[PDB]
């Protein structure tokens, strides 16, 4: 129940490849994607 | 300032290497599985940021990269590379310091900073320090207005600035030490200063106020 | 791309020799009719002032453009082919 | 009621507004986040698009659009394509950090704003195209979302009502374009950020051609809230047809610049003088505001007296509220120049698509440049008056219009400063 | 009237299939709404803005090449909001476009030229420098002068979906974006001079033909290519006894609005 303490320090050890490497992370969570029924729109 | 043209030169001819390094091969296999099956081109901005952060810059050649691992046309590649201003198509210094000079950070008086920048630095705006330190560019808005005027360096915030904690910043980041973001000014965040004038109480927590048949 | 000179049928002739001249090098011609361009309201008409003059003519029949089926939407389809790559 | 303000902190949606409080999924759990979503996700689209609409909630981005409607714009059954919710989190617009706040310091609002509109409108996911600057801001967002992902809120069984819902996180670079609807559409498919037409609208073909719908993020961060505590409270705050709470950042000449969360129609005096601190030098000191962001125009000090913070409000003022973004200029500011420096931003960060606003704002910015140094005669006012209602209404986006509106609203009011500017420039050349 | 909708074009009724646009319409009553993106050949643009028009009772003019018509809609093509919208694009294309009409091989050619002369202003307003493009180097067939460029994409459109070689874009923002190529590339397909033929502004002209006539010299003979069993329509330009130009004809069935390089 603190209140007069700034916490968002968190935002201040993050490197270069921390949103990536969070994003690799979730990986294995997610729904398999849809598919347009093509590779490629060529 | 820029030009939206590419010229070969020894060091930007699409024969300088570039490749990703295997975890970054990881993450750009991540970002692809972000998107549906058949628009693998909607990875087009993830990857060359991607090659940005690995390279430092993006010369030719990643994009040229870019292109080949995404199976787009590296046309396509350079019109995203060229159109937004985040994508360093020339090489940077250590540390890109990026001064807003928008309309609330100048009644704040961003000027004083860039020209005490400046004078600290020994540069002009948009050119490198000779030891590939420090560049020096200004910028639109930010997206912190209420904390004018502020920096940015690479991907941190610096705010509420004063002249003298800019020097203070320049003077840390030579002696090669991180400089903490946030507030300069002993505000914590966009609260105002001298005080909250909103949320002192406690929040109210779970269950409160809810509708009756929830 | 614009239309206005598809509207009115028009009779020309024959193209014949046009050949230098040799003090000036201009484009010397023998024959009368060689500007010679009329205008016509109508296929028909122009047929009626051929035969009343009594020269053979070569009849093309107009070439309308087809009409196309044109969506804006068709350039960001989700499974097909006609999505654009670049604006 | 009559007078609006004074909104109270246990009516306040952003409690954790100040970071002064856990940002996490324990701080967000105790502050009152992720309560009974469940059971609002088995109450259903209907429901909750009843809900938005009986809040009377209307678009936080500066379009002003209604969300219930637009959100039931994507009530349809399927065609086999995918549907998906796309959070606009770009937060471009000069003067405006309200969302930067809330992402950083309330993420798990946004994560269950999110579930809860994607469910509303039938998605199976959400895309939060954040702002290429925000790294650390997305990052924490990234963390937030696998939190969830982790405790099962997002993910194949969506607190477990048997929906699932996916959220990803995709960053710009470094467009203020790219906060545009369609164009955001645009750099998420992976192309440059250039706004395509309507029809078709994002609701029919949309990202990847699916049926999508754009929303800000303090609107979807307050879907919950009003799912939870009853659109007839929503709506109860703020005056009629511009109801709820409000995230106002104050900027510029006052003594204490800071983003506040206040009750509609709220006056512009009183926001300032209690959140702000008042203008430096006093209400007497004030000159100018611009209301709701650079997009608006300007009004001065005198109409500034009793003017409201609603969309009516200042669409009666000749403003609008774009994103409550109040930047306060006093005596000392150089009016001309500070309009000049928007019109260089507008001009740096137009796309260039369509002509009107490419060679338009390229033009208006030269001859504001000369404005501000006095080089030129007052027919040119007019004839800027005349460029600026050519570029409005005639672009494919709206950023012509944005563009427009500022230097329409400087030769409104501060005309005889412009003409002051040439005759001096004139007699101390000739 | 099964699977047909009435509009109006000026008040006068015509009855369209769903999906029309308004300036399809147009030109099924009888008017050639002006553009300088739109081709019936090439996919819908929109960002040229000279199709502007007004439909009655709507406060906004509307794009004619890319909206649809909906359903009794009364489209004002000489209204006063419609010939002010085509006014101040004219004004805003012709603020940036290079005083190169006497140097430029789009003599009487050219459609931003007779746009101007029919539905722009006479006079300039623009008291401000222009800007300028270094050109490009995409092959010794179509010779750039990249600074006549309108940015319509017309070019690009053609070449990522007739051609198909994906090689053209723009690159740059605002004011300075610029149609090209990024690198120094040689555009050079078949079926490339076509880009000499739908560039509306002199940026993309015929290299063998430069400087060589005028189109009011031009006299124009309307024959058959025989450099394949295509059969393509073409006009030969023969100006003083003399062929100076092979350009194509609009034949539907063959070769519709295109010829090959070696035809051309
Ligand atoms: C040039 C331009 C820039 C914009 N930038 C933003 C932005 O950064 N963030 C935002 O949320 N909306 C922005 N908008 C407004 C969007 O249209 C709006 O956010 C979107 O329609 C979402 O609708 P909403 O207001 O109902 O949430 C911008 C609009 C324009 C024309
Ligand atoms: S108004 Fe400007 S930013 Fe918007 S589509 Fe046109 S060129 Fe792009
Ligand atoms: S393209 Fe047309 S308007 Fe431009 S210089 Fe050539 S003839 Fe003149
Ligand atoms: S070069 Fe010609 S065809 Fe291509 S965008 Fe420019 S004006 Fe259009
Ligand atoms: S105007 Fe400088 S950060 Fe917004
Ligand atoms: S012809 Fe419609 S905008 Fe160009
Ligand atoms: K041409």
């Amino acid at each position: 129940t603190d209140t007069t303490t700034y916490k968002n320090l968190q935002h201040h050890d993050y490197n270069t490849y921390t949103f990536l490497d969070l994003n690799l992370d979730l990986s294995k969570f997610r729904l398999p994607q849809p598919s347009s029924g093509r590779e490629s729109p060529r | 300032g820029a030009l939206f043209v590419h010229r070969d030169t020894p060091e930007n001819n699409p024969d300088t290497p570039f490749d990703f390094t295997p975890e970054n091969y990881k993450r750009i296999e991540a970002i692809v599985k972000n998107y549906p099956e058949g628009h693998q081109a909607a990875a087009v901005l993830p990857v060359l940021d991607l090659a940005q952060r690995q390279n430092g810059w993006l010369p030719i050649s990643a994009m040229n990269k870019v292109a080949e691992v995404l199976q787009v046309p590296p046309m396509r590649v350079y019109e995203v590379a060229t159109f937004y201003t985040m994508y360093n198509r020339k090489p940077v210094g250590k540390y890109h310091i990026q001064v807003c000079t928008t309309t609330p950070c100048m009644l704040r008086d961003s000027d004083s900073i860039l020209e005490t920048l400046q004078r600290k630095l020994g540069i002009k705006v948009g050119e490198t320090t000779p030891d590939k330190l420090f560049t020096l560019i200004e910028v639109e808005c930010l997206g912190a207005c209420v904390n004018a005027p502020m920096v940015q360096i690479n991907d941190n915030y610096y705010e509420d600035l004063t002249p003298k904690d800019i020097e203070e910043i320049i003077d840390e980041l030579k002696a090669g030490k991180v400089p903490k973001p946030g507030p300069r000014s002993g505000r914590f965040c966009c609260e105002p200063a001298g005080g909250l004038t909103s949320l002192t109480e406690p929040p109210k927590g779970p269950g409160f106020g809810v509708q009756a048949g929830l | 791309s614009g239309v206005n000179n598809t509207k009115k049928w028009k009779m020309e002739f024959d193209t014949r020799e046009r050949w230098e001249n040799p003090l000036m090098g201009w484009a010397s011609t023998a024959d009368p009719l060689s500007n010679m361009v009329l205008t016509f309201s109508a296929k028909e008409d122009a047929i009626a002032f051929a035969e009343k003059n009594g020269w053979s003519y070569d009849v093309e029949e107009k070439k309308v453009p087809k009409p196309k089926s044109k969506s804006y939407g068709a350039n960001f389809s989700w499974n097909k082919r006609t999505r654009v790559s670049t604006k | 009621k009559t007078s609006f303000g004074s909104l109270k902190d246990e009516d306040r949606i952003f409690t954790n507004l100040y970071g002064r409080h856990d940002w996490r999924l324990k701080g967000a759990l105790r502050r009152g986040d992720w309560y009974k979503t469940k059971e609002i996700l088995l109450k259903g689209p209907d429901w909750i698009l009843g809900e938005m609409k009986t809040s009377g909630l209307r678009g936080r981005g500066g379009a002003g659009f209604p969300t219930g409607l637009k959100w039931s714009f994507m009530n349809k059954p399927s065609d086999g394509r995918p549907k998906y919710l796309v959070v606009n989190a770009d937060e471009g617009e000069p003067g405006t950090c309200k969302d930067r706040e809330i992402m950083r310091h309330d993420p798990h609002k946004l994560v269950e704003g999110c579930l809860v509109g994607g469910r509303a409108m039938g998605a199976r996911a959400a895309y939060i195209y954040i702002r290429g600057e925000f790294y650390n801001e997305a990052s924490n967002l990234q963390v937030a979302i696998r939190e969830a992902y982790e405790a099962g809120l997002i993910g194949k069984n969506a607190c477990g009502s048997d929906y699932d819902f996916d959220v990803f996180v995709v960053r710009g670079a470094g467009a203020y374009i790219c906060g545009e609807e369609t164009a955001l559409i645009e750099s998420i498919e992976g192309k440059q950020g250039k706004p395509r037409l309507k029809p078709p609208f994002p609701a029919d073909v949309g990202v990847f051609g699916c049926p999508t719908t754009v929303a800000n993020v303090e609107t979807v961060a307050v879907s919950p809230t009003i799912c939870r505590r009853g659109g007839t409270w929503f709506a109860g705050f703020g005056r009629e047809r511009n109801s709820g709470t409000k995230l106002f950042n104050i900027s510029g000449h006052v003594n204490h610049p800071c983003t506040v969360e206040e009750e509609m129609s709220v006056p512009l005096k009183e926001l300032i003088e209690k959140h702000a601190g008042g203008v430096t030098g006093g209400w007497d000191n004030l000159l100018a505001v611009i209301p709701g962001g650079s997009s608006t125009p300007l009004i001065p000090k005198s109409v500034c007296e009793t003017v409201l913070m609603d969309f009516d409000a200042l669409v009666q003022a000749q403003t609008g509220l774009g994103t409550a973004a109040v930047i306060v200029m006093d005596r000392s500011t150089d009016i001309v120049k500070a309009i000049a420096r928007l019109i260089e931003f507008y001009k740096h960060e137009s796309c260039g698509q369509c002509t009107p606003c490419r060679e338009g704002v390229d033009w208006m910015n030269k001859v504001m440049a000369r404005f501000v140094k006095g080089d030129a005669r007052p027919a040119e006012i007019d004839s800027l008056w005349e460029i600026s209602k050519q570029i409005e209404g005639h672009t494919i986006c709206a950023l012509g219009d944005g563009a427009a509106w500022p230097v329409q609203g400087l030769i409104r009011h501060f005309r005889p400063e412009l003409e002051d500017r040439m005759q001096r420039f004139a007699q101390q050349h000739r | 009237a099964s699977n047909l909708i009435e509009v109006f074009v000026d008040g006068q009724s015509v009855m369209v299939e769903p999906g029309t646009t308004v300036l399809q319409a147009c030109e099924k009553v009888g008017m050639q709404i002006p553009r300088f993106c739109y081709h019936e050949r090439l996919s819908v643009a929109g960002n040229c803005r000279m199709c502007l028009v007004e439909i009655e009772k709507a406060p906004k003019v509307v794009a004619a090449c890319a909206m649809p018509v909906m359903k009794g809609w009364n489209i004002l093509t000489n209204s006063e909001k419609s010939k002010k919208a085509r006014e101040g694009v004219m004004e805003f294309l012709l603020a940036n476009h290079p005083l190169d009409c006497p140097i430029c091989d789009q003599g009487g050619e050219c459609d931003l030229q007779d746009q101007s002369m029919m539905f722009g202003s006479d006079r300039s307003r623009f008291l401000e420098g222009k800007r300028a493009v270094e050109d490009k180097n995409i092959g010794p067939l179509v010779k750039t002068i990249m600074t006549r460029c309108i940015q319509c994409t017309r070019c690009i459109r053609f070449a990522s979906e007739i051609a198909g070689v994906d090689d053209l874009g723009t690159t740059g923002r605002g004011n300075d974006m610029q149609v090209g190529t990024y690198i120094e590339k040689m555009f050079m397909s078949e079926l490339s001079g076509n880009v000499i033929d739908i560039c509306p502004v002199g940026a993309l002209t015929s290299k063998p033909y430069a400087f060589t006539a005028r189109p009011w010299e031009t006299r124009k003979t309307e024959s058959i290519d025989v450099m394949d069993a295509v059969g393509s329509n073409i006009v030969v330009s023969t100006r003083t006894g003399e062929v100076m130009r092979i350009l194509p004809r609009m034949h539907e069935d063959i070769n519709e609005e295109w010829i090959s390089d070696k035809t051309r």
